[PDB]
């Protein structure tokens, strides 16, 4: 096989490559924060990092964060409009390799 | 030597890298934004968490849109040669693709561009992580019973 | 510990939970397709699935796709504006568990 | 029984699920869009790939915006009780958050909403995968030398 768009002599990578965006919420949605304990996302992120950073690849850690936030949290508000709402973090990966905080 | 696969980022450089935390709690009255109660708990939790991961944690509180851009520009101009990666945590009010400084919005794109593969060569090929705690719109999830 | 937003009696999950979007390109960018061999993304996705579906978790498979596209492909165009360009796929995960195509 | 962890989706249901492929190659002249040469190769590659993963592959070619919406609505109304997951591959011209039917755009959100946890109960708690081959804007990556 051969073509016009592969196996370049000079190796290059996208300037947008190797970025990872760990969003607290889905596109277009509000993000929740407990006025006393902090945001649902950061609470969960720190808990999962402390528990799995030396055991799991980053994407799998972030997946645990997604589940923790989605299952354990629900908003409480005197305003019915904002009461009993849910949240699901959003992992956006443009990484090109697996990432382990340990070696 | 034996077979080399290269499926994971090299994380054994002398330094894990920087972990810049931007903690915006108080906003200028002129913006009409309210304070973000509980954010200090997040900032402290992050510092301790990434400290134990061996990251060089640098915290900044209540930064204007100008200071956020200046901070990011300055950090991207540092020599990250001996660092395995880069982490930036943003805690503030927000909208899709936007993060609020204490006196106005900052396009997330403007912040991340400083770290593009071609603009920050000492991070080229290394993981650049942006953790964002902020709204991305005004939609609410009513959820569903499991 | 106790609060107003956790440990709900009736268990619920976000309606936006359990979605995975495998985008061929980064937000705001063009996506490339070879008029003869197909799109860079789909070519790479199929190749990585055929080679790793019975061995790796889905996110790790998609990460291999990101690397394949980012490193192996570069556009060719008689129009300088569209010549020698790169592409990086974009994984957007709102999944709450690891996904293996095999069991 | 022994310790149960539940860290991965249950993928041992009787059926892996559907893999709906929407292959748009030819567009109505009235739209001014050009044909997508080589897309048939993608469609065929996908069918074979997901066939070997045991998915029920259903292909559709050159669908209008109305047909795309109707197809998705119909599929979301099926009983996915015995299926482990759901896959939808979209091959067409596009823009950020948009996929083009043969006669106009379709908001990706409109397509995915049919499968929301509360609107398609037989898929609640199951992975819903959307693979999108389409532009998300007009930016070009000049890349950087490694």
């Amino acid at each position: 096989a051969s073509g016009v768009d592969d196996d370049m002599a000079c190796h290059k990578i996208p300037v947008e490559a190797d970025f990872l965006y760990a969003y607290s919420t889905a596109p277009g949605y509000y993000s929740w924060r407990n006025s006393k304990d902090g945001s649902w996302f950061i609470q969960s992120l720190c808990a999962m990092l402390k528990q799995y950073a030396d055991k799991l690849e980053f994407m799998h850690i972030l997946t645990r964060v997604n589940r923790k936030v989605a299952t354990e949290f629900e908003s409480f508000s005197f305003d019915a409009t904002f009461h009993a709402k849910k949240q699901i973090p959003c992992i956006v990966s443009m990484l090109t390799k697996e990432l382990y905080f340990y070696h | 030597s034996g077979i080399s696969l290269d499926n994971s980022y090299k994380m054994d450089y002398p330094e894990m890298g920087l972990c810049i935390i931007i903690n915006n709690k108080n906003f200028h009255k002129s913006t009409g934004m309210t304070s973000r109660s509980g954010t200090d708990v997040d900032a402290a939790n992050l510092r301790e968490t990434f400290r134990n991961l061996k990251y060089e944690v640098r915290n900044k509180n209540d930064l204007t849109r100008e200071e956020i851009v200046e901070l990011m520009r300055d950090v991207s101009k540092e020599d990250h040669s001996k660092r395995s990666s880069f982490v930036c945590v943003l805690l503030s009010h927000g909208e899709e693709g936007i993060i609020f400084g204490t006196n106005g919005p900052v396009d997330l794109k403007k912040i991340t561009n400083f770290f593009r593969g071609d603009r920050c060569r000492s991070l080229t090929g290394k993981p650049k992580l942006f953790i964002i705690q902020a709204c991305r719109g005004t939609e609410l999830d009513c959820g569903i019973e499991t």
